[PDB]
């Protein structure tokens, strides 16, 4: 499991091992990171609005 | 009924439709093979669930007392259609 | 069996400028005329068809004159023009019927083999489509009479084969690509209520004075596709909605958070550009 | 076995028993029976690859209610023991020609379907579809309804 050659969560209290993997989402992926990119533009342009400023 | 518990129990099923509890799930899939009504039958509760249905022939009292339902989705529909656009009245625009 | 012929507003305005015409040589009244089609297939073409010169009696609706020389002759000089759109069916106006057009239609299916007679809408003010076809049906009942005739909704829709528009959009000349979602929504709204009244009254009648088919043949199966959903406990809906607006929601959050820092950024750079640097 | 080509027949399967252990018993025609139930170490392995035939086909059948079902239950509804239905979910599901899921963490599970882990898909075609079926019902119930209001 550790090196995602397994996906899933076994027992011991139980003693009963169920599967599970369902990762891909391209909107959150993709828009947050997108956005944090945006985010670092935003901050560079702040020194161009700081300097036209002053 | 027209309401919900559409997850109904076995029981109505097995006291008036004189079958047993064996025997309504042949009950269910000999109307699977007769295809008038298709229900997505309960069996860790053995309840038999309700989906869609061949409904009558005739309830004249119903077509006259249907109303209750065509004028309440003819005014309500209207009604909450009038809200909707009454909520966004103003950027008719 | 037909679920859509091209409607081209052409024989439209055919059709418009020779009800122009019965209006106006004098009080001929139901305007009919012989409807002409090409079969590709299922699907047809309708651009090219005219009106015969017809009278209907007041009584006894079996009253036509359809002159061999204005139709057969006719279309021989037609068959030099334009092969195609060959005799298809015909049409007449007045809002329900009369009692003719089946002999009608029946008269002229030896030209056609599938006839059609349309409604033809004299005054545009439906809340939706205009003038629907109708074509040979047998369809009399359980009972299994002799065959009846009365043309079942044959449906289709306002084909365009072509653009052609180079006059016609030059004719519009009021709206625009409508980037008009209000209207759509009124539009739906006020449409299925008011139909929905005509059902409630037509069926009050039915209680009241409606004949035999006042469940006729669907009217039931008609409320069971009502019965498709007969408050109706959408709570595995209502769940499955939740997560959906979970993902409206992020949408929602996401996109306009990024329109928001879109227009922010360089609208102020702008702003501030034009505000300080003027001066 | 041509009626067993449709909802697979669930029938008891000494019934069959009888109906196929009676060819060996025909007064007639009866080297069908021994082409079938006339041998031993393919004959009987033929009851056999039967029992197989009743519940793979059972499965097969059943598709439709399920989601919720017992191994206890499946059992009584398969026409055969537990512990053989036990052999029979192993031997159908590590051939998983099918897809389903199952755990004795309860015990309670199916022959499944990939067990609806789908998003908005679901109810996109659920509202989409049926919002259109509805304008399909306006759409003609102008049309037959004035159909019916024709003589009138």
């Amino acid at each position: 499991i550790l090196d995602k050659k397994f996906h899933g969560i076994l027992d011991q209290g139980e003693g009963v091992l169920i599967i599970f993997d369902e990762p891909p989402v391209d909107k959150t992926y993709e828009a947050a990171l997108e956005t944090i990119q945006n985010m670092s533009k935003v901050v560079d342009s702040l020194y161009n609005k700081a300097k036209k400023l002053t | 009924r027209p309401a919900n518990h559409r997850q109904l129990t076995f029981e109505e099923i097995a006291k008036s439709a004189k079958i047993t509890v064996n025997e309504v799930e042949l009950l269910v899939m000999k109307a699977l093979s007769v295809g008038l009504v298709k229900g997505s039958i309960d069996e860790v509760d053995k309840r038999v669930h309700m989906t869609w249905v061949q409904p009558r022939v005739l309830d004249l009292q119903q077509i006259k007392g249907m109303k209750d339902r065509l004028e309440f989705w003819c005014t309500d529909v209207k009604s909450m259609e009038m809200l909707v656009e009454h909520q966004a009245h103003d950027i008719l625009t | 069996a037909v679920q859509k012929v091209v409607v081209h507003p052409l024989v439209l305005l055919s059709v418009v400028d020779h009800f122009n015409r019965i209006g106006k040589v004098g009080n001929q009244k139901r305007v009919v005329g012989v409807l002409l089609g090409s079969w590709q297939k299922k699907v047809l073409d309708v651009s090219n068809s005219f009106a015969v010169p017809f009278d209907e009696d007041d009584k006894d609706d079996s009253v036509w004159f359809l002159d061999h020389d204005y139709l057969e002759n006719m279309y021989g000089m037609f068959k030099k023009v334009n092969a195609r759109e060959r005799i298809v069916g015909w049409y007449h106006t007045g809002p329900k019927l009369h009692k003719n057009d089946i002999a009608i239609n029946e008269l002229m299916k030896r030209y056609c083999p599938n006839s059609v007679l349309v409604i033809i809408d004299v005054k545009p003010k439906d809340l939706g489509l205009p003038t629907e076809a109708y074509i040979s049906v047998e369809e009399v009942h359980d009972d299994g009479t002799p065959t009846s005739k009365t043309f079942e909704h044959v449906t289709s829709e306002i084909g365009a084969e072509e653009a052609e528009e180079v006059g016609v959009e030059h004719l519009l000349r009021d709206i625009k690509d409508t980037t008009s979602q209000r209207i759509t929504n009124q539009v739906h709204g006020l449409k299925g209520l008011n139909s929905k009244l005509l059902d409630i009254r037509s069926y009050l009648e039915k209680v009241a004075t409606g004949k035999l088919p006042i469940n006729h043949q669907i009217i039931y199966q008609l409320q069971d596709v009502f019965n498709l959903l007969p408050l109706q406990e959408f709570v595995k809906a209502f769940y499955l909605k939740t997560n959906d607006q979970m993902v409206v929601v992020y949408l929602a959050s996401l996109i306009r958070s990024v329109v928001a820092l879109h227009n922010l950024i360089n609208n102020k750079i702008a702003n501030r550009d034009a505000e300080k640097k003027e001066g | 076995l041509l009626k067993l080509f449709t909802t697979m027949e669930l029938m008891r399967w000494s019934t069959l028993v009888e109906d196929y252990g009676m060819e060996l018993r025909k007064g007639s025609l009866e080297s069908p029976a021994t082409d079938v139930f006339g041998s031993t170490e393919e004959g009987e392995k033929r009851w056999k690859d039967l029992k197989n035939r009743v519940v793979e086909h059972n499965i097969r059948i059943m598709a439709k209610y399920y989601t919720r079902i017992t191994m206890k239950r499946m059992a009584q509804l398969l026409d055969l023991s537990v512990d053989e239905s036990e052999a029979f979910l192993s031997n159908l599901v590590v051939n998983k020609t099918i897809f389903a899921k199952v755990d004795r963490l309860a015990g309670i599970i199916n022959f499944q379907r990939p067990k609806d882990p789908n998003n908005l898909l679901n109810d996109w075609s659920q509202k989409l579809n049926s919002l259109m079926s509805l304008v399909n019902k306006t759409t003609h119930l102008i049309a037959k309804e004035e159909m019916i209001h024709n003589l009138q």
